[PDB]
Order: structure tokens, then C-alpha cells, then sequence
């Protein structure tokens, strides 16, 4: 609960801003907002504030919200699969937030029992797969010989404390493929987005991370993964491997910058910018803190006096050997930024 | 309007088991959600119907002791749902599960009376805008703040905030605030029901002699079957919103427990002829939470800043009573029974105590900088308490023995006492709308201040007392 | 039942632990009002770890006593990190114990009225 | 089990006997002692038992013993409920004892379960709340407008290790104003009753506590709530807060006489002799043990060479100022009483 | 522990005792009811030439359905009734597993038509141990010294089937499988083993007052044990080492291994009334005597034997 | 699982070896080695390693390996106590090994609940006591008035994790 599953969702179609008026068609996107169980304002928070960004003028919503008998929380997602899938059938593509699969959860074991259908496991009709299953294998890649069009779909569900193992996370999580854990145990840490490494993966590989994160973010996220023990390991760290600490120090500093959070999307050169000065340690050693000035900062920086830089991965696509020099001559000069 | 066909809407009692009494109408069918007069009677028995069962018979839920009742007892068909006299010529009166005057005063002289069975504000009636409200309340009101017709809701077991914060919220608002105020009472004592009239009498809220009252008191509680606490936060809901709607003003609206309208559930689902669910439950907890809770809330025509509280039944969280609320709480205070043991009040936890209104655009971003702060330090707080150190603190690592500083003079700024604890000490009922927070606490996380004997610091929040209490209970030589 | 021994356990050590844990600051208060006028200028011109490293390297009030005077805090301070780092890393234990509890809690109660009703609800 | 339920229930009910052949009609009570599940031997215990302090003659005992079909374990709770209120509704007073509600709870579930009511948690009938808040509401204070009687009513609940939580004693801890808890857990230790502050309260507040606790008792619960910190604390402080000792030094001192336990009640003016003496820091710094000596003794010192100084409670209605003086070249005296 | 201890008892007691004895095994194995005959007829207890046998046995067992071990621990019940009423006599009787009553109903109440409960059981298992326990009691008549046993199923007493049953024993023994591993026999647990018969006026003063005594530092004990200090003792607060010394001490001078497991060891089943126990464990909270080399004094009781053993196992130079 | 509750059976029935052909008469065992859920190949493993030791020569085994619908995993174990009673009946003695009680608990609460008999706890049958009781009850030692013949039997059991306190275990 209050984690951040619907900014995430919420910058996540926000992004597609650009492309929905842009040159490229085929780099554009229609998003399928999905709500089941919500309060009907807290789904005109989302309509309206959307709207604010005009997001809403290339996105459809659809509610099935609390009053709404059961069953409309169970069509519901059915039903927004069934819009996306006009453009994953017509060359365009869609992106589909289905807000609440565990509502419908909640939501789907009525209609059955009421049918007297022999409940199974914490009510859940033994069909509880087939409910999840049967949906998401609707949101899938369309070869050209088919289309080239596409459905992405983002499944929303509710974390009790911290179990992601349960039944119906199980159901959920045994079929998709890449699961984003959010962390209300981390969240006021700071630690914002709060993604699980290790109990989490983009499981479709560096396939959909393109050469840009394969040159940078490569390293990122495994980095993290055994980093899981160090982290909780070097608070009582003594005399043991002296320059170990590197290892450690890849990941303070670099938190700060991991941790976004704002009503507004980094454009993907722009995530080029900052946090592939991180992979590649130049930052680092800096006392951190004042380091969300600079993933702040260095945006205003970038077009205020380096357009051309952003425009390279237009260009060829990915950091370049010539670019990486111009970076490196604009980060290490943040190193003495606030260095005396 | 009220009225059947050219034919009998006169039902004669079929079967009886407890709460549920089954009626068979003849030549006039009664709809789902219509309330029923039982005739052979020594007083009011409305039964509401529940379901068609088939063989021309309905099946109502019993608002009242189904006590002698015979079958082959006539039930008259009224034609409508439950409804109660909705009006201003209902304030500072007491009104019990039907619209009957409970406070003892007499006949409800009302223009009219609103079906507590209504159609929740639709989607274009909604209203984006979430002005603040202060409470003047540490973690209630900094921490997880609230908002004009936002939602409240505590989480704790059997006594350790709730109706107290219900009251102290009561004090620090109900009191002064524009608009009127409603209390619907479901499930809970009788005791504080009473109390909390004469209390309202003492403090002119409720007034029986001008006409200067500004609250209405609608109960159904725990000596009544299901079928009334299972309405009476309808009614009590069907009051804050006539006075919202038909009467434009921003009501408030106080549920002693507003899932007491589940474990009515939990009382005639199964013997209405339904499949029991987690841990038996119904296969409704859902909708039900749902449907009435989306009732509470705002529109273009009138504000309701409601009050609600959601009991936690075997001190399980993890019991889908509390949580399926959770979705509608514009606020979170989940009290911890281990919290009570440190004697921290109100028992608001540093974690699940979430909200919908805690932007910097609205809360700040220095306080929710130092909010989020508190909480982190308060995180790997949790964590040292016990992992790493095991225990005793002291050990090593200054940078967490900071947070046992730091983060517990924290909980104690949080733990403020108020005025509704009065009777266990007669301490000082610390609160103050923000005010003087500035400084104070953010000299805290910073290191600037802290450092005062620890539990020095304990039983007040303002910094200001430290020193003003370092004289209380010195230390040196 | 059944985890609320594992969660005696802890709780048992909180109180000799999280107390000693203010002693671990006490025992500094009570040394340096003495101590620092003999450092410096002065002169010249469970229980940590600490007592342990100085102690494996062997592979008249002068010394005795001014090594002693700061060998005191040296060796205290495995109360420090006794009642601290073994403090920090142990309660993590209490949230995820009772935490669990609460998951074992509703579980039996969600598992055994699966059993009431497994009979109850089919019959005739 | 076995922790003092009835002891607790037979000195409270026992401690009526002054009143009922004293002056004040209005300082009485009537007893309705319930028992319900009980061996029907138990239940002959307690009969003969108070027989023996003849509280029998001001007391009505109902028994649903086990041999009785579980229906009698289920309307006899109701039927003592209809007992007292005569009294309730007479002026007149009463006080009764609901042996095992949770013993009636065992022995509701079969009532209904045979009469094939679809079961809920724990077998218990859905209505387990309407079972016991429909009685306890009986039990109400009464306004002089409607007669001024009463009726108090103590249930009492088995506790299965500890859990005060389970189902029933949440259904019945969310009804009931004030909850002592009897701990086995402590018992043995000395600390008996052994009531577990933080988890029990009065709840009704200060108002029952009449002015002569509300001038000593006012500190000591509360003394005791944030005290399990420092109790279950110092026994491995150091470095800390030097005089902290104090603190923790009005609890050992003060417990060897907050341990009640023996088959006669102290009288309200006596309970202000002893422990009076306490919370006015005077006994304290001696080395305890020798408390219950005190305890015991000044009762035998007060009837005979004190029989004033609890009259001025029947006088005034609190500690005098003068008595204060009194009772404190007392207690002072006791100091060097053992002390050489 | 459970049918060792009812062997106990009928050693320490069956055998001497007025009036009779009776034994109703329910349930439980076969085996030990052929030797329980056999034994008692070595013992003479059992007589098939004279005429002088006291006790009785009623038997209804495992290789049966379930309408058979419902009824038998009742027949064994009926038969310690008559002896005390018609025949007013002090009976004793002894039910190995007197839930054997409950099993009965786990199988065959739903298959009478019932709707099942707590773990599936019955709407009766109260009523149940209810109606027949109300039994076995005196009256002024007779009396019936009885005996029971109740199991323990899934090592959960959070089961109402020992549990329930508790409201009637006039005595408490719950014997830990965490114990057995700990050795202490009979694994009578210092904590879930009460009484209604155990008041300074009928147990004593100092015996109650060391009782509680022996408790109250088991309890801050049992905390200690791994609380604070962290599994190892030493540590600092010899308050609590003292524990270490006293309460250990003490849970060997409770367990008394007795004649009835002398098929594991042939060791010194330690027993006797009473007599000096008086002065030897008093001793061990107080101080007095309270320091010999810990497991020194394990496999004993009798403070006598700490330096009577002291010799057996020594240590000095 | 995987901890040697096989192998040591089947030492233990491998033992009998000298005996089976021996002098003393009485120092002899015959063996009923039962088998209730296992893959048939898993009893084929064994009838013939012990026939590599010629074990089964002095042995009689008996499957009820996971094909078999439930009812013969469930009679299985009462037939193979009735094998030995030939000799727990005649002088002669026996080793019966049941392979999976347990297994036989899997395969037990099947047959019932099909048969609509209200389950109990985890599903058994509510008689999961006479089931596992009625039969070991049978395994007795006999007098020489009555035989002075035998039956020993090792009922095998599936430890999950560690807990022998389990129902069924219990
Ligand atoms: N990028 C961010 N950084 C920090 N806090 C954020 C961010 N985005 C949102 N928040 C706030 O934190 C909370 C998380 O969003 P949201 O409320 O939708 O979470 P959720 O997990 O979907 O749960 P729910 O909607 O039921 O409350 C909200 O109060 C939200 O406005
Ligand atoms: N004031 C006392 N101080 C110490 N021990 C006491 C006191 N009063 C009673 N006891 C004894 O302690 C036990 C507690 O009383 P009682 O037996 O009625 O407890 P209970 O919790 O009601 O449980 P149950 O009656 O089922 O045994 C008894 O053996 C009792 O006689
Ligand atoms: N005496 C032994 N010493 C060491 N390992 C052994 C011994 N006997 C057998 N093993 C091997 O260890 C495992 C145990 O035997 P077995 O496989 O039959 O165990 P089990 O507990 O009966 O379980 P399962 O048959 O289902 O695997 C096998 O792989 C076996 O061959
Ligand atoms: N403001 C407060 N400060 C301290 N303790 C409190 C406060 N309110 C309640 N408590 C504690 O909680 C107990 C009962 O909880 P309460 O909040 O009154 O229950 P609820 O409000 O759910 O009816 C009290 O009797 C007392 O120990
Ligand atoms: N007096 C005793 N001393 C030591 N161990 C014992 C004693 N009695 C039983 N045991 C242990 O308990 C095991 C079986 O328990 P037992 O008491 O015989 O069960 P029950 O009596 O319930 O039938 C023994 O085989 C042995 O390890
Ligand atoms: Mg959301
Ligand atoms: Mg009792
Ligand atoms: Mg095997």
C-alpha cells in the first residue's frame, strides 16, 4: 500500500508525450488506464491530473470502481485488454496499466461463490490462474508478418508488508515476464522507487535495454544484486580486504541518483547523461547528498550548453567515444563543482 | 412515494432463525433493499428484504430483536429502503438504526426522510480539489496529514486509539468548524455513546433548549443484532450527506468504526445461504466496503470531511478487514499494541501510516524532506534496535547510535499525550497547529539540540521543553 | 502459537543489551574529566570485538598506568558495539519474527476454517 | 489457566461483607457468581468456601457445569445478566462474576453448529460478537432519573499462553471497559495477581479511582507502563544516566507490596495506609524482602495504635494534610524499624 | 511421559493403597496392557489363584473401531463408581489417555451428520470431557483417587484436546519434547504444571515459598537462558549466573528418573516421601551448598549425593 | 526424503542371509517387504539388488506403486500384515517392512472423500488413527501356549523437513 504502483504507471504513460504528436509513428504509444476497486476520485485525481499534462488526449481510462457489483471488477480487465489489442492488431501499439489484478482478486471470488462454484485456496475459484494467465497472454509481440504492433502490460498488485509469495503474487508472478518491486519498507528512506534487486528481474534480458543501457545500466542492477550483502555487510566491516570499499562506494554515491522521483519523465539521452557518469566513476568519491543537484542541475546544464551531445544518440544511437570525452569534461568539472 | 399495487404486499413470516427471517408474499412481490413492517407487533420490527429466494418469498435481514416473533406474523410491505428523517430538524437529536428518536425527546418533526439506500456520487460529480485542514496533531497531522473531505481511519485492536482519537480529533475539530457534524456509532459501547451526549451537552455542541446545535448522533450498536450496525453507519451516512447535498455545507462525519458494517457481514452472510471466504467472511467484504465508503465523499454541491476507524480482529493486519479499507483511507494510523507497551501515544506507527495529500506542494518539502527522514533514520532504526548491535545499544557505529538519539527523542516529539488521555494522569494535552515545529524538530535529524539525557525527553514533543524540563530531572557535578 | 518463544528469546535480550546500551556512553563520561590533563601535551614534549586484536599480536605508575587510562575506553567500548552493532542487526529479527507471527497467525486461521467448512457446506 | 481469575472474583466478591449488614444501604453490594463449565465440585468449593466468611448470605451462585448440555453453558450467563437486574432496576446494587465467557464460547459453537448455521472462524456462529457484547451491554451504570442502581460485571476469559488477541477475546476485549490481565507467565515469580500494564486498563478513567488513589494510585500504573522499558533495561545498564537508579528503584521497592494475594481483603482506608506510604517515596532505599513484613504488620500496628487515621478518610474522604504527617512518622519510624 | 508415569504412580501408589484400583487403558497399545496383566501377576497385585486381587482391568484399545474407545475409558469408569458407591470404598483409577474419549467423536461425528470444528473435531469434544469427567469424583459416599492421561496431538497443547481437558485435572504435568532432548525426566515442564490443592495450608509455607521461588527464578531464568546474555551463560550479573547455578541445579533435583525406566540404564530410581527434603534443596536458592561443578548434579537429586557424587566425579590439583 | 529409510531396511532384511538356510530354526526371518506410492522401477531396483544377494530368495515383496489407484495403495499394507500372520501363526517368524504408512496417508483421504465420508483434519478421513493403528496392532509378539512365532514390523514414514510431530507422524 502506498508504495508508488500508480506514479510509476502514471510517469511511466506520461512519457509518451512527445511521440504522440512527434515524427516517427512507430515511435509513439496509446495507453489503456485501467482501474479496478479505486475510490471514483481517486481515478479523477489520475483523469484530471493526467489531462494537466494533456497526457489524457492520447489515453484511454476505464473504471471499475467500489460501487461497481463485482463483476464489473472482474470485466474490467478484459476489457482494457480488449482496446489495446485494436493496436496490437493494427501496426500501432498500446500500453495497458491494469490497476489492481489483486482487486479483482479480492473482486473475482465473489461472483463464483455466489455461483456456489466449490471455493479452493483463501476462496479464490480454483480457477485463479486462468484469470491472470488467460489476460496477460493477451499483451504480446507482433512479428511484421503479423503486424509489428504491440501491447505492453503492466500488472498492478498489492503488496501485504512485503510478501510478493503469495497465492495469487505467485499466480501473477508465475507468468509475466519482468516484475518491478516497490518497497514501502524502503520508500521514506529515500529509497524511491524501492525496487527489489533480486526479488525482482526484467527476465525478457537486455533484449528491450537498448545499447545505451547495455553500454551503461549493464552493471547496474547486478551490481546491486550480491551488493545486497556488502550493504548489509560493511556496517560492522573491520580488518578485512582494506580496498574493498570500492565495491561499497559504487553504491552509496550512486543511490542518490537511482532514487527518482518527480512528476516529470528523463527523456532516454538524458538518462544517458546522468547516471552513465555514474557506471563509468567519476562522480564517486564526492560526499554525496548534493548529488540530486546535480541529476537536478546537470539537465539544466545539458540544454542550457550541451544539445549536441544528447542529439549524438539520434544520431549513432549510444554514448560516444567523442561524447564520452565531452561528458567526462562536464562531470569531472562537478567534481570541483562545490569542491574548494 | 411509498405505495404497492392493487394487490397484497402483506407477507406472512415463513421461517425464523435468528437474524434472518424469511416473509412469502402473495399477490406483491418486495424488491431487494426494502425495509418491512412486521404487524402482530409490541413495537418497531423492520426486516429488510435481501434476496427473491423464488416461491414468491423474499428473505429479509431482522433490524431488531427477532424475539418472539411467529410463523405467520403478517410483514407489511412499505415500498422503500430504510428511510431516515434527513434534515436540520435532526441536529442534536439521537437517532437509532430506523430514524426512531433514541435521545428520548420525542417524534423527529421532519419535512421529509432520505433513503439511507442511495446512488453514490458518480464520476463527473467528483472533485479534484484537496484543500488542507489542520488537526494540530504531531504524526496525525504532520506526518500522514488529512484534507477537506478527505478520509481518516485509525488501525489498532481492542483499545489503543480509535474512539479516543476520535474524541481528541473530536476536540481539535468537531468543536470549532464550520458547517455542521455527524457521529454514527456502529458496533462500539453504549457507555461512550452516552458519555459522549452529556459531554456534548456540558460543551453546548448539543444544545436542548436554543436550537444551537450543530451535530446529529446517529447509533446502532453492540446490545442490536447485525442487521442494525450493519446500517446504522448508512444512516449516519445518509445524515452527512443531506446536509452536503440538498443543504450545500461541508459536513464532517464521525464512524466509531465504519467495518462494524462487515462484521454485520460476517453475522448473516453464511445464514442468508451464501459460501463463507477469508477466514469466512463473505463474498462481499469487497463491494460492501466499497459501495458505502464511496458515499463519504465530496462533490460539486458540498464537502464531507468524514472520520471513520477500522478495527484490526486478532491484531492481524493481515485480516482483510482492515486492509480492504486501507484503499480509502486519505490518511493511515495504524496503531501498534507493541507500541502501546512503550507507552507511545497515540500508537502511530513510523511505517504504516501512509496518505494521498503529502506532496511538498501542500505539506512542504522541508517537513516532508524530515518526515521521510524520520522515517529512514527510523527504518535502519528498526533494524539496529535489534540486528547488528543485538539489543543493547552503545557498541559502535556513532551513525546509528546518532538515530538512537535522534530517532528516539523522534518518537517521543511524535507521542503526544492531548487532552483526551485527561483521565489517566491529567498530563499536558500538547498539540498546537505547527506553529513553533520549525526549528524544534529539525534540529534533531541535523544534530543541532539533541543530545538532552534520552528519556528525558519523553513524555512531551516541543523542543523547547528540553531544557524546560532538563530542570525537572538535572544531571551533574 | 509457536514463535512467540523465538520473540522471548529477543525480547530477553533487549532489556540487559538496550539498557547497557546508555552504559556505553556512561563509561566514557566517567574517565575523560581526569584522563585529558595526562594525553597530549599534558605529559610528553555479547561483548564486541575490540579486547581481542591488540592481545593476538605476540606472534610503577608511568606505562602501566597512561596505556591503562587509554586501554580503559578501549576495551569499554566492546560494550559500545556489544550493546550497539549487536543491537542494530538483532531487532531486525523482532519485525520479521512478529511480522511472521502475523502471517502464521492468520494462516491457521485461514487453514483450519478451510477444514469447518470443507465438511459443513456439502451435504445433501 | 490457573492464574487467579477466581481468587481475584472471590476476594472482590468476598470484600462486600461489611456493607452488607452495615449502615449505608447504598455502600452495598449484591454478588450473582456465575460459573459456567466448571467441575461441579469447583463450583462446591467456592459455595462451602464463601459459606466460610458467610458471604454466601449476601450472594446468588448459578452453575452450567459441565455435565450440563453445552445450551445451560450458553444461557446461564444470560440468566445471572437477568439476576442483578432486579437490582439494577431496584436501586439496589449487585456485582456479578461470568465464569468463563470463553468456557461458554467452547460451549456456544455446538448449540448452533448441530442446528446446521453455517460455522465461521473457529467454528464460532458468526454471531460470536452479538453473544457476548448482546450480554456485557447489560451491565450498565444508572442515573438517579432511572433509579441510581448498577450492576458491575467482571467476565472473565481463558488465556492460552499469553494471547490476550484470539478471537472471542478480541470480540470480547472490544466490548468491555477495562481489562485486568492475569499472567501464569509471572505468577510463581511473587508477582501476583501479576497484571500486565500496557496490555489492561481501566479505561473508564480516573472516575472510579476515588480521590484517595487519584492522590496515590494517579502515578502508580503509568509508573509501571513505560517502566517495562527500563525494567526489562537496567539489568544490563552501564555508562548511562547515573541517578537513572531512581526510577527504576520505585519499582522493586513498590512491588513487594503491589503483590496482593492472601484470602482477605484490605479495606479502601487501609490500601491507603500501606501503599500510600510508597508512591510518598519514605520505605524505598531499604533493601525490600522485608516489605510484606510491613505490609502485614502496619495493618496490626494501625488497629493498635492507629484507629484514627483512617477514620479521617471516613471524615474527610482523602489523605490529610495532618494524617500525611502522621502516617509519615510512621512509615519513617519503619526504616529504622529493621534497621540497626 | 503419560503411561511411564502412570506406572510411576502405580508403583509409588497401586500397589499400596486401601480399598482398590482400577485400570481402563484407552486406546493405547496392546503391548503394554499384556504386560500391565503380566506384571501384575508377578507383583501379585493380580492373583488367578486366590482371591486377592484390588485392582481391575477394563480394556478397550487401538486394533478397535472407535464406538469402542469411546465407551471403554467409561466402563473402566463404571467400574470405579461401584466400588465407591455401592461398596463405599476409596477407588483409584487409572485411564491411559482419557481423550481416547475425544479421538472416538473425531471419528464419528461428522459421519453421524455433524458440522466439524476446531481442526475439524466436534460440536461436542466439551460436553464430552465434560459429562464423563464429571465422573470420577468422590462423594459422600466414596472416593475415587483417579488417574489420567491426555495426549498432545501435532505436539500442540494449542489443541482443545489437552487444553479443554485441563479444567479438570487436579494436578498439571505438560511433559516438553524440548525437554526430552534436555534429558530432564519426567519432562514435567516448570511453568504449565499447576494444582488446586497447592496452598501453604495443606503443601506448606517454605515448600510453597521455594516452589514459587524455584519458578520465579525459572522464569527470569528461562528469559536469561538466551535473553541478555545470549545462549552463553557467564557473561556479567552472577544475579542470573546465580540462576545459572540455582535453577539448573534445581531442574536436576526434579528430575527424578525412577523405578519405571529402569529398562534403559538400571539406574537409581530416586524417589521417597518427603522425608529430607527439608534443608538439601532449600539450600540451592538461598546458597547454602549451591556451587558444585554443575552436571555434577544431574542424574540425582538428593543434595546428600552432590559431594556423595563429588567423589565419583572429582576436579582439583 | 533421501536419508536412508530403505537402505536400512534393506540391510535389515538382507541380514536374515545366513539364517535362511542355517541350523537354528528359530534363529530364522522370513520377509514381507511392502511397497505403497514408489515407482515400480524404484521396487525393481530392490527385488533385484536383494536378489544379488540372494536375499530374495527368503522374501516375499509386494507393490503398490503409484499406477494403482488409491485403494491398492491403501489395502496394500493389510495385505502383506496378513503374509507374516501366516508365520506369526505357524511358528515361523517374519520382517515386514511397510514402505510408506505415509504414502499410504496421501493415498488413504482419496477413497474416502470420493465416498463423500465429511473429511477431518488435512483432509484424513477422521479414522487416520484405526487406519494406521488397527494394522501395526497386528505385528505382536506371540507366547509358546499360543505359537511363539512373530512379526516385526517397520512402518517407514516421510519426515517433512524435520517435523516428526505431524498428524499422521503423531
Ligand atoms: N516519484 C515520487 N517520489 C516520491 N513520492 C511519490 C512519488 N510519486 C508519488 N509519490 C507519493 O507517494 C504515494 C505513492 O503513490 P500512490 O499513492 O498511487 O501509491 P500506490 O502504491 O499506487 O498506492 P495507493 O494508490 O493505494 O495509495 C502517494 O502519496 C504519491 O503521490
Ligand atoms: N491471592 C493468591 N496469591 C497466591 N496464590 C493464590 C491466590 N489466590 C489463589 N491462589 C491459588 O492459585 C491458583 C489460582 O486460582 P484459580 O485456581 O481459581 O485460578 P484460575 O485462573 O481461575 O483457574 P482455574 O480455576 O481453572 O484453576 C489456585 O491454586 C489458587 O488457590
Ligand atoms: N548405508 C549408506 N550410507 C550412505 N549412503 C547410503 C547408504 N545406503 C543408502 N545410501 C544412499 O542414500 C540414499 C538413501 O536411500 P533411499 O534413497 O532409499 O532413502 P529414503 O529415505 O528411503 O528415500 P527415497 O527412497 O524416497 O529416495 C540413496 O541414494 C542411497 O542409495
Ligand atoms: N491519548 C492516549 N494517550 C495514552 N494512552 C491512551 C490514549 N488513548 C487511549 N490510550 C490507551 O488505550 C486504552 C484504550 O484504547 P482506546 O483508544 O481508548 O480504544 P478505542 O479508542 O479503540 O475505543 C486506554 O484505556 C489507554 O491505555
Ligand atoms: N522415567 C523416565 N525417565 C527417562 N526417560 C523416560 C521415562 N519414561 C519415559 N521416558 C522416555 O520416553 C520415551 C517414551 O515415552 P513414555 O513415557 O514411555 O510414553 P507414554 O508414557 O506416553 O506411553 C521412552 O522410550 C524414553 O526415552
Ligand atoms: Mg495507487
Ligand atoms: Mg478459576
Ligand atoms: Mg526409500
Amino acid at each position: 500500500r502506498q508504495t508508488g504502483k500508480t506514479s510509476i504507471a502514471i510517469d511511466t504513460i506520461i512519457n509518451q508525450k512527445r511521440f504522440n504528436d512527434g515524427t516517427d509513428e512507430k515511435k509513439k504509444l496509446y495507453c489503456i488506464y485501467v482501474a479496478i476497486g479505486q475510490k471514483r476520485s481517486t481515478v479523477a485525481q489520475l483523469v484530471k491530473r493526467l489531462t494537466d499534462a494533456d497526457a489524457m488526449k492520447y489515453t484511454i481510462v476505464v473504471s471499475a470502481t467500489a460501487s461497481d457489483a463485482a463483476p464489473l471488477q472482474y470485466l474490467a480487465p478484459y476489457s482494457g485488454c480488449s482496446m489495446g489489442e485494436y493496436f496490437r492488431d493494427n501496426g500501432k501499439h498500446a500500453l495497458i496499466i491494469y490497476d489492481d489484478l489483486s482487486k479483482q482478486a479480492v473482486a473475482y471470488r465473489q461472483m463464483s461463490l455466489l455461483l456456489r462454484r466449490p471455493p479452493g485456496r483463501e476462496a479464490y475459484p480454483g480457477d485463479v490462474f486462468y484469470l491472470h494467465s488467460r489476460l496477460l497472454e493477451r499483451a504480446a509481440k507482433m512479428n511484421d508478418s503479423f503486424g509489428g504492433g504491440s501491447l505492453t502490460a503492466l500488472p498492478v498488485i498489492e503488496t501485504q508488508a512485503g510478501d510478493v509469495s503469495a497465492y495469487i503474487p505467485t499466480n501473477v508472478i508465475s507468468i509475466t515476464d519482468g516484475q518491478i518491486f516497490l518497497e514501502t519498507e524502503l520508500f521514506y528512506k529515500g529509497i524511491r522507487p524501492a525496487i527489489n534487486v533480486g526479488l525482482s528481474v526484467s527476465r525478457v534480458g537486455s533484449a528491450a535495454q537498448t545499447r545505451a543501457m547495455k553500454q551503461v545500466a549493464g552493471t547496474m542492477k547486478l551490481e546491486l544484486a550480491q551488493y545486497r550483502e556488502v550493504a548489509a555487510f560493511a556496517q560492522f566491516g573491520s580488518d578485512l580486504d582494506a580496498a574493498t570499499q570500492q565495491l561499497l562506494s559504487r553504491g552509496v554515491r550512486l543511490t542518490e541518483l537511482l532514487k527518482q522521483g518527480q512528476y516529470s519523465p528523463m527523456a532516454i539521452e538524458e538518462q544517458v547523461a546522468v547516471i552513465y557518469a555514474g557506471v563509468r566513476g567519476y562522480l564517486d568519491k564526492l560526499e554525496p547528498s548534493k548529488i540530486t543537484k546535480f541529476e537536478s542541475a546537470f539537465l539544466s546544464h545539458v540544454v542550457s550548453q550541451h544539445q549536441s551531445l544528447l542529439g549524438n544518440i539520434r544520431t549513432d544511437g549510444k554514448i560516444s567515444e567523442q561524447s564520452d570525452a565531452k561528458l567526462k569534461e562536464i562531470v569531472t568539472n562537478f567534481l570541483a563543482g562545490f569542491e574548494p | 412515494s411509498a405505495a404497492p399495487k392493487a394487490g397484497t404486499a402483506t407477507g406472512q413470516i415463513v421461517a425464523v432463525i435468528g437474524a434472518v427471517v424469511d416473509v412469502q408474499f402473495d399477490e406483491g412481490l418486495p424488491p431487494i433493499l426494502n425495509a418491512l413492517e412486521v404487524q402482530g407487533r409490541e413495537s418497531r420490527l423492520v426486516l429488510e428484504v435481501a434476496q427473491h429466494l423464488g416461491e414468491s418469498t423474499v428473505r429479509t435481514i431482522a433490524m431488531d430483536g427477532t424475539e418472539g416473533l411467529v410463523r405467520g406474523q403478517k410483514v407489511l410491505d412499505s415500498g422503500a429502503p430504510i428511510k431516515i428523517p434527513v434534515g436540520p430538524e435532526t441536529l442534536g437529536r439521537i437517532m437509532n438504526v430506523i430514524g426512531e428518536p433514541i435521545d428520548e425527546r420525542g417524534p423527529i418533526k421532519t419535512k421529509q426522510f432520505a433513503p439511507i439506500h442511495a446512488e453514490a456520487p458518480e464520476f463527473i460529480e467528483m472533485s479534484v480539489e484537496q484543500e488542507i485542514l489542520v488537526t494540530g496533531i504531531k504524526v496525525v497531522d504532520l506526518l500522514a496529514p488529512y484534507a477537506k473531505g478527505g478520509k481518516i481511519g485509525l488501525f489498532g485492536g481492542a483499545g489503543v486509539g480509535k474512539t479516543v482519537l476520535i474524541m481528541e480529533l473530536i476536540n481539535n475539530v468537531a468543536k470549532a468548524h464550520g458547517g455542521y457534524s455527524v457521529f454514527a456509532g456502529v458496533g462500539e459501547r453504549t457507555r461512550e455513546g452516552n458519555d459522549l451526549y452529556h459531554e456534548m451537552i456540558e460543551s453546548g455542541v448539543i444544545n436542548l433548549k436554543d436550537a444551537t446545535s450543530k451535530v446529529a448522533l446517529v447509533y446502532g450498536q453492540m446490545n442490536e443484532p447485525p442487521g442494525a450496525r450493519a446500517r446504522v453507519a448508512l444512516t449516519g451516512l445518509t445524515v452527512a450527506e443531506y446536509f452536503r447535498d440538498q443543504e450545500g455545507q461541508d459536513v464532517l462525519l464521525f464512524i466509531d468504526n465504519i467495518f462494524r458494517f462487515t462484521q454485520a457481514g460476517s453475522e448473516v452472510s453464511a445464514l442468508l445461504g451464501r459460501i463463507p471466504s477469508a477466514v469466512g467472511y463473505q463474498p462481499t467484504l469487497a463491494t460492501d466496503m466499497g459501495t458505502m465508503q464511496e458515499r463519504i465523499t465530496t462533490t460539486k454541491k458540498g464537502s464531507i470531511t468524514s472520520v471513520q476507524a477500522i478495527y484490526v480482529p486478532a491484531d492481524d493486519l493481515t485480516d482483510p478487514a482492515p486492509a480492504t479499507t486501507f484503499a480509502h483511507l486519505d490518511a493511515t494510523t495504524v496503531l501498534s499494541r507493541a507500541i502501546a507497551e512503550l507507552g507511545i501515544y497515540p500508537a502511530v506507527d513510523p511505517l504504516d501510516s501512509t496518505s494521498r495529500i503529502m506532496d511538498p506542494n501542500i505539506v512542504g518539502s522541508e517537513h516532508y524532506d524530515v518526515a521521510r527522514g524520520v522515517q529512514k533514520i527510523l527504518q535502519d532504526y528498526k533494524s539496529l534496535q535489534d540486528i547488528i548491535a543485538i539489543l543493547g545499544m552503545d557498541e559502535l557505529s556513532e551513525e546509528d547510535k546518532l538515530t538512537v538519539s535522534r530517532a528516539r527523542k523522534i518518537q517521543r516529539f511524535l507521542s503526544q499525550p492531548f487532552q483526551v488521555a485527561e483521565v489517566f494522569t491529567g498530563h499536558m494535552g500538547k498539540l498546537v497547529p505547527l506553529k513553533e515545529t520549525i526549528k524544534g524538530f529539525q534540529q534533531i535529524l541535523a544534530g543541532d539540540y539533541d543530545h538532552l539525557p534520552e528519556q528525558a525527553f519523553y513524555m512531551v514533543g516541543p523542543i523547547e521543553e528540553a531544557v524546560a524540563k532538563a530542570d525537572k530531572l538535572a544531571e551533574e557535578h | 502459537r509457536d514463535i512467540t518463544r523465538r520473540l522471548k528469546s529477543i525480547k530477553n535480550i533487549q532489556k540487559i543489551t538496550k539498557s547497557m546500551k546508555m552504559v556505553a556512553a556512561a563509561k566514557y563520561a566517567r574517565a575523560e574529566r581526569e584522563l585529558k590533563p595526562a594525553r597530549v601535551y599534558g605529559t610528553g614534549s555479547l561483548c564486541g570485538a575490540i579486547h581481542s586484536s591488540v592481545a593476538k599480536q605476540m606472534k610503577l605508575a608511568n606505562i602501566i598506568y597512561y596505556s591503562l587510562k587509554e586501554s580503559t575506553t578501549s576495551e569499554q567500548s566492546a560494550r559500545m558495539t556489544a550493546m550497539d552493532n549487536a543491537s542494530k542487526n538483532a531487532s531486525d529479527m523482532i519485525d520479521k519474527l512478529t511480522l511472521t507471527f502475523n502471517r502464521t497467525r492468520q494462516a491457521v486461521i485461514t487453514k483450519e476454517l478451510i477444514e469447518i467448512i470443507s465438511g459443513a457446506a456439502a451435504l445433501d
